[PDB]
């Protein structure tokens, strides 16, 4: 194999802005480079082939250039939908993909909207008890969640999940779920979800009493 | 119009093999090389190899060469990828793609696991308090204990799209769990119905869960 060194591996830029990705081959590849866009839930979409030729329907704000072993790719007038991961490809015959560049849209900071949910009566009937906390539409993506049962931190039984960046409002969301047996859920009463985000030194606290 | 139509999702036990097909139409199949590409979250996009359909000559990524075999059925315009001795690291979406990389199949999801196909349990997420007399209300439903991926979640059969977040599934044991949220005006719920529709094609299950206030 050859090496296709794609750089940088991560991009963060503003709407209407411009970004540029470098792809450096370990030897001359004679302009047989292509650039792809990969969005979640979609297959790879070839934007540019043969260094600089756009594919049908691709707008001119996508551009590519280079020669020998140094190649570049640029997106101007960034749109929220441009979020995704971009790859160079040496496609002449033996293929080599670059490592990929993940593109983030920069935007104003936003505190998360935090919601906590008791276990449903339907789940408790089955012997289980999941406490769900949503932390929706925040920016930037860095965030930490703490669970407290009767004012005591809890780490076992917690599952976290983070969305990709929203293609519309450029925010992030995450879910934190504490799953217990029904027996363990009933011997405690106060369940607290605490979100710590850059937007405030003070955490956002949501909780409920099991006995309503 | 070039089309590459791949076979459906595959659930394979560890150590077993899988064979994926890719039916080409709209061009001379024996004329263009067929490539295969692996897409995973842990390894991004990896080339598997290519085949010249005319003579069957193949080239492989050295990482796959000992376990992957590319073949073609010339008379039926179909290309195959045979992958032996799979492990969980081989769970990924596999694409066939025609040279020069402009036409792609829709992809075949391969899950390598010993878990059995299992329908989800769907639980409502209603707030544990009364809504303020004029506020925005966040609801949801918990989709727990299904296999394999994926499930689809909509709200009111797609009529509620505002403020919807369906989070990526996480493995809770041998089974997947996710939640989906939706935010609606307090004037809309509970005076109007809010229902999350959960679909799990692998088990032919379609569940509607109406979200009702707690007490
Ligand atoms: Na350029």
């Amino acid at each position: 194999d050859i090496v296709m060194t794609q750089t940088p591996s991560s991009l963060s830029a503003s709407l209407g802005g411009k970004v540029t990705i470098t792809c450096k081959a370990s030897q001359k590849i004679n302009n047989y480079i292509a650039w792809y866009q990969l969005k979640p839930g979609k297959g790879p979409r070839q934007l540019i082939h043969y260094t600089s030729k756009l594919q049908p329907g691709i707008p001119s704000r996508f551009s590519g250039s280079g020669s020998g072993s140094d190649y570049s790719f640029s997106i101007s007038n960034l749109e929220p939908e441009d979020i995704g991961t971009y790859y160079c490809l040496r496609y002449e015959d033996l293929w080599t993909f670059g490592g990929g560049t993940k593109l983030e849209i920069k935007r104003a900071d936003a505190a998360p909207t935090v919601s906590i949910f008791p276990p449903s009566s339907e789940q408790l009937t089955s012997g289980g008890a999941s406490v769900v906390c949503f932390l929706n539409n925040f920016y930037p993506k860095d965030i930490n969640v703490k669970w407290k049962i009767d004012g005591s931190e809890r780490q076992n039984g917690v599952l976290n999940s983070w969305t990709d960046q929203d293609s519309k409002d450029s925010t992030y969301s995450m879910s934190s779920t504490l799953t217990l047996t029904k027996d363990e859920y009933e011997r405690h009463n106060s369940y607290t979800c605490e979100a710590t985000h850059k937007t405030s030194t003070s955490p956002i606290v949501k909780s409920f009493n099991r006995n309503e | 119009q070039v089309k590459l139509e791949e076979s459906g999702p595959e659930l394979v036990k560890p150590g077993a093999s899988v064979k994926i097909s890719c039916k080409a139409s709209g061009y001379s199949f024996i004329g263009y090389y067929m490539h295969w590409v692996k897409q995973s979250h842990v390894k991004s996009l990896e080339w598997i190899g290519r085949i010249n359909p005319y003579n069957g000559a193949t080239r492989y990524n050295q990482n796959f060469q000992d376990r992957a075999t590319l073949t073609v059925d010339k008379s039926s315009s179909t290309a195959y990828m045979d992958f032996h001795s799979l492990t969980s690291e081989d769970s990924a979406v596999y694409y066939c793609v025609r040279w020069p990389g402009d036409y792609w199949g829709q992809g075949t999801s391969v899950t390598v696991s010993s878990a059995k196909t299992t329908p989800p349990s769907v639980y409502p997420l209603a707030p544990g308090s009364a809504a303020q007399t004029n506020s925005m209300v966040t609801l949801g439903c918990l989709v727990k204990g299904y296999f394999p991926e994926p499930v689809t979640v909509t709200w009111n059969s797609g009529s509620l799209s505002s403020g919807v977040h369906t989070f990526p599934a996480v493995l809770q044991s041998d089974l997947y769990t996710l939640s989906s949220s939706v935010t609606v005006p307090s004037s809309t719920w509970p005076s109007e119905t809010v229902t999350c529709n959960v679909a799990h094609p692998a088990s032919s299950t379609k569940v509607d869960k109406k979200i009702v206030p707690r007490d």
